[PDB]
RNA sequence: GUAAAGCGCACGCAGGCGGUUUGUUAAGUCAGAUGUGAAAUCCCCGGGCUCAACCUGGGAACUGCAUCUGAUACUGGCAAG
């Protein structure tokens, strides 16, 4: 779907420094240009387009889709594509077994919850000024760490992921439980944990939102099938 | 239909402050009596708690073994740490010819006729563990077939 | 000093399989090329291809089924330290029987198997399962 | 060379019901089946690996009324013989002579059938055989003889068997008082609740 | 909303889901039926505790209430026993569960990824041989032995019902 | 490597091992046969003492050694590369 072209204008060709490159992303690696390692669009397109079948397929069955991103750079952008799609999202800090450990992040869940009906359906007001602001910063935590897994219920049925070593702890978990992972991953990430890997530029804003694009727009087109 | 049963259970120290703080260590391990085995450590303060959890791992990350009838299809060794364990397949009859805690994995995975000896180390958890890399690694075969590009009559 | 052609040609082949290489290369011998013929013949390697006239290069093809190797473990039981010499009968059964053994036979290097059915023993050179 | 003591207390110590009285009166009637023998009978911790394979092996023993050598023996013998090794002796125990009796029905217990064997009643194929161990072979008719036909004992005998269920492997006739060995049990036709494996282990040591 | 054949008395607990309040005489009453799937379901998620943190999804709930009923759930790719942990200790879940109900003959049952599999897996305790579910017109037609079938079937078609819904 | 255990380092006779190709030999190796490998014992199938131990018929085994006839991939010898 995804087209060769778009992608290298996109800057998804262009990789990390040599000296900071993974040897098992040496398939996946096309050459060196000015000392960095090039991708190989050849290689990664078709690899893309399949990950892409897959989450339309996973969608088709009403699968659950997490979409992780904590660079802090394509935060916004990664909540942005999620919504679009109403599916799940971590766009900052994921919190050390958020998968594994649900049974303990399922009462943190509740209590936002609990925390957010207070704020804005009660309309009761009324409250210790020190207490009241404890109770909004408490808020505003929830929010920032679990807005976007809120409504999400149970675990997903499968994992997107931006960054491969930066979030190898949620790669890690969905490995453990057995979720699908369907991360992005540059020349110095480890390619070993992910199911379906995706050679490209995790870094560069531009390729970052290309590639949440095209996933939302797959699962779109799942969930209307 | 699951059966498990405790291999071992061991008092573990912390030295406080204070004195000595102990604790229980429980070895468990369960299967259905057929291919799947999964062994647990747990661990608390009381020894009935610490069984209940190590049950609970154990009933997670299970395993499945390739089972020829009663027995294993090939002599396997299996290692881990110190210990290092050989176990034989044995004709109907037999029994499971095994010690300690390596028995007890053996009869939960539903072999019934094993020629089985502990080299090395005899530490419950680590043989255990052997035991189960060793059943783990044991191929079928129709497996091997498989492997190789061949029916099951060309390998016999 | 290089003492055991046929054992190096094993290591390297179990080099190989561990390190997911596609195809591993040596120093050609007729023993190795047979060994190697052997193996193809049992399944355990795709193709063997040697290449060269003055000092030719054997080139084998190795296999890989679900990820993981085909040849799970590759011994030589017959070294130059101390040679193994097997009668018919005391021919061995590797993994009972679902791995071979390469045994060379007055009548040319086979599996185990195809010595028994022959009727005659030899130097065993090498399991592989 | 004989267990001459309390029979129940054995029964109550292994578990079960080992038919070591008659089946005329129940055994929970005429002992604490449940409760372990001695002062210490109503504490029931959880045995060990080896207790609960010597408790097995006990169990048939006791059953049979085997001691420890002669036991160990037959063990040794099915060993040797083709085939699974418990079977076997679980197919050797059943072959004593005495054992047979009991299952044709002309002795009320175990005990009962040795006893008439020991005292010179029992014909086997038409010879007087005073051996208790002594193994019957397929299609070897064996008989009360014609001094001992007119006991009391033994039709009593013969009612109680009656009640009983009548094992596949015999044919025995109630008026002629000679039953026919027609082949050794397999065993299906014998307890399932006899774990043989456990006490093939516990020699295997 | 009761059972036909439990009849409740006095002294007896009984747990239920209330779905609506009608304007009496002289003030409403509160009004449940303790009957439907619903019951068992949230029993069932009181009862289990992977069914709490997604270990494992509740698939399908199908139940002929009081009398039989088969739920088909997996788990949620952790290669975990579904049946182990949504059973307990002998049962000591669902047979608490089904007190709930008040007898009811409950099935938990499979499922695999292809929804094939699911219908198969939710035609237990069957064997089949073959199944032919038409593509156009939900009608999965499975085949196998009369032994089988009577299984398959039932009383009143219980299972082929349970199954179909 | 740290648990007992790498000569302080080298050279080097005896000894052990020895890249690759062809030919030849047939020592090692393998195959088959012949002779022998006492009987008893062990093991298998039987038979006899009421059973058993015990006795006992026939077999198998005694993994070897010697000789003869083959096989020649591998190791060795010899000859050429």
């Amino acid at each position: 779907t995804v087209s060769m072209r778009d992608m290298l204008k996109a800057g998804v060709h262009f990789g990390h420094q040599t000296r900071y490159w993974n040897p098992k992303m040496k398939p996946f690696i096309f050459g060196a240009r000015n000392k960095v390692h090039i991708i190989n669009l050849e290689k990664t397109v078709p690899m893309f387009n399949e990950a892409l079948a897959e989450l339309n397929k996973i969608a088709s069955r009403k699968g659950k889709i997490l979409f992780v991103g904590t660079k802090r750079a394509a935060s916004e952008a990664v909540k942005d594509a999620a919504l679009s799609c109403d599916q799940f999202f971590v766009n900052h800090r994921w919190l050390g077994g958020m998968l594994t450990n649900w049974k303990t992040v399922r009462q943190s869940i509740k209590r936002l919850k609990d925390l957010e009906t207070q704020s804005q359906d009660g309309t009761f007001d009324k409250l210790t000024k020190k207490e009241a602001l404890m109770r909004t910063r408490e808020l505003e935590k929830l929010e920032n760490s679990l807005g976007g897994i809120k409504d999400m219920g149970g675990l997903p049925d499968a994992l997107f992921v931006i960054d491969a070593d930066h979030e190898h702890i949620a790669i890690k978990e969905a490995n453990n439980l057995g979720i699908p992972v369907f991360a992005i991953v540059d020349t110095n990430s480890d390619p070993d944990g992910v199911d379906f890997v995706i050679p490209g530029n995790d870094d560069a804003i531009r390729a970052v939102t290309l590639y949440l694009g095209a996933v939302a727009a797959t699962v779109r087109e799942g969930r209307s099938q | 239909e699951l059966q498990e049963k405790l291999i071992a259970v061991n008092r573990v120290s912390k030295t406080v402050k204070g004195g000595r703080i102990f604790s229980f260590t429980a070895l468990t391990v369960v299967g259905d009596g057929n291919g799947r085995v999964g062994f647990g450590y747990g661990k608390a303060r009381e020894v009935p708690a610490a069984i209940q959890k190590a049950m609970e791992k154990a009933r997670r990350n299970m395993i499945n073994v390739a089972l020829n009838n009663g027995t294993l299809q090939h002599p396997v060794k299996g290692v881990h740490t110190g210990s290092r364990v050989f176990m034989q397949p044995a004709s109907e009859g037999t029994g499971i010819i095994a010690g300690g805690a390596m028995r007890a994995v053996l009869e939960v995975a539903g072999v019934h006729n094993v020629l089985a000896k502990a080299y090395g180390s005899t530490n419950p958890i680590n043989v255990v563990r052997a035991t189960i890399d060793g059943l783990e690694n044991m191929n079928s075969p129709e497996m091997v077939a498989a492997k190789r590009g061949k029916s099951v009559e060309e390998i016999l | 000093s290089m003492q055991d052609p046929i054992a190096d040609m094993l290591t390297r082949i179990r080099n190989g399989q561990a390190a997911n290489k596609a195809a591993v290369t040596m120093p050609s011998s007729k023993l190795k090329v047979a060994i190697a013929n052997v193996l193809k013949e049992e399944g355990f390697i795709e193709d063997f291809k040697v290449e060269g006239d003055t000092k030719p290069e054997l080139e084998l093809t190795l296999k890989y089924f679900q990820g993981k190797a085909v040849v799970e473990s590759i011994q030589r039981v017959s070294r130059p330290g101390l040679r193994i010499y097997k009668r018919k009968d005391e021919l061995p059964k590797v993994m009972a029987g679902l791995g071979i053994a390469v045994v060379s036979t007055s009548k040319g290097v086979m599996t185990d198997r195809a010595a028994r059915q022959a009727g005659l023993g030899g130097e065993i050179i090498c399991y592989v399962a | 060379a004989r267990y001459l003591g309390p029979k129940l207390k054995l029964s109550r110590r292994e578990g079960t019901d080992l038919f070591l009285k008659s089946g005329v009166r129940a055994i929970d009637t005429k002992c604490k089946i449940e409760q372990a023998p001695g002062q210490h009978g109503a504490r029931k911790p959880r045995l060990s690996d080896y207790g609960v394979q010597l408790r097995e092996k006990q169990k048939v023993r006791r059953i049979y009324g085997v001691l420890e050598r002669q036991f160990r023996n037959y063990y040794k013998e099915a060993a040797r013989l083709k085939g699974n090794t418990g079977e076997n002796l679980l197919a050797l125990l059943e072959g004593r002579l005495d054992n047979v009796v009991y299952r044709m029905g002309f002795g009320a217990t175990r005990a009962e059938a040795r006893q008439l064997v020991s005292h010179k009643a029992i014909m086997v194929n038409g010879r007087v055989v005073n051996i208790a161990s002594y193994q019957v072979s397929p299609n070897d008719v064996v008989s009360i003889r014609e001094k001992a036909k007119k006991q009391s004992r033994v039709k009593a005998a013969l009612e109680l068997a009656e009640q009983r269920e009548k094992p596949t492997w015999l044919e025995v006739d109630a008026g002629k008082m000679e039953g026919t060995f027609k082949r050794k049990p397999e065993r299906s036709d014998l307890s399932a609740d006899i774990n043989e494996h456990l006490i093939v282990e516990l020699y295997s040591k | 909303d009761m059972l036909p054949r439990e009849n409740f008395r006095p002294g007896d607990r009984v747990r239920g889901v209330l779905y609506s309040v009608r304007p009496e005489a002289r003030g409403a009453q509160l009004f449940v039926t303790r009957s439907k799937p619903e019951m068992l379901i949230e029993l069932f998620r009181i009862e289990v505790p992977e069914i709490g943190e997604e270990v494992i999804e509740i698939k399908a709930a199908a139940r002929d209430p009081g009398s039989r009923a088969k739920i088909a759930v997996k788990t949620n790719d952790k290669r975990i026993d579904p049946v182990g942990a949504c059973v307990g200790m002998r049962g000591a879940r669902v047979q608490a569960v089904s007190t709930e109900l008040g007898g009811e003959r409950i099935d938990i049952v499979l499922w695999d990824d292809n929804p094939a599999q699911f219908v198969i897996n939710a035609m237990a305790p069957a064997d089949v041989a073959s199944i032919v579910v038409d593509e156009d017109k939900h009608t999965m037609d499975i085949a196998v032995e009369a032994g089988n079938l009577a299984q398959a079937i039932g009383r009143n078609g219980q299972n082929v019902r349970l199954a179909s819904q």
